[PDB]
C-alpha cells in the first residue's frame, strides 16, 4: 500500500528514465561527446575525410 | 563505423600539445620583434606622411 | 584557457589541419613558380625554338 500509491511518483518517475537516463545520468552528460564527437567520428569517415 | 575511425584520435593525442604550445616565446617573432619588424620602418607614415 | 574552448570539438583538433588538404594549394604558392620552372619553362624553351 505505502509502495502501490507511489508506483505513478516514485517508481513511475524513476523506473521509465532511471536506466535509459537518471542510471546513467553521469554517462548523459557525456553523449554530448557521442551524438556530437564520437558518432561523429562514425561521421568523420566523410564529413572531414571528403574535406 | 566508429572503430575505422576510432584509431585515428587515439595516436592523435601524442601529436600536438608538446609542439605547437611552445612556440610562443622560442619564436621572437611571436610577440617581440614581428609585433614591431614594420613598426620599425612601415609606420614611418607617422611622422614621414606630415 | 579561453583558446581550448573549441580545440576538442574538431575531433581532429587543428582547425586547419583538416583543411590542411584544401590550404597546401596555399603552401606551395612559393613552389607554384618552381612548377612552372620545372615544367613549362622546360615546355615553354622547347616552343620557344
Amino acid at each position: 500500500c505505502t509502495h502501490i500509491q507511489n508506483l505513478q511518483q516514485l517508481l513511475f518517475a524513476s523506473s521509465t528514465t532511471a536506466q535509459p537516463i537518471l542510471t546513467p545520468w553521469p554517462l548523459m552528460k557525456e553523449l554530448d561527446e557521442m551524438g556530437k564527437i564520437n558518432s561523429k567520428l562514425s561521421t568523420a569517415v566523410e564529413e572531414v575525410t571528403l574535406e | 563505423v566508429m572503430a575505422v575511425k576510432e584509431e585515428q584520435y587515439i595516436q592523435q593525442y601524442k601529436k600536438y600539445e608538446m609542439l605547437l604550445n611552445r612556440v610562443g616565446y622560442t619564436p621572437k617573432i611571436s610577440h617581440r620583434e614581428l609585433v614591431e619588424m614594420a613598426e620599425h620602418r612601415k609606420e614611418l607614415d607617422k611622422m614621414t606622411k606630415p | 584557457y579561453v583558446r581550448g574552448l573549441l580545440d576538442e570539438w574538431w575531433e581532429q583538433p587543428a582547425s586547419t589541419v583538416v583543411d590542411w588538404v584544401t590550404v597546401d594549394g596555399q603552401s606551395v604558392a612559393a613552389w607554384q613558380n618552381h612548377v612552372k620552372q620545372l615544367l613549362a619553362f622546360y615546355d615553354k624553351e622547347s616552343l620557344r625554338t
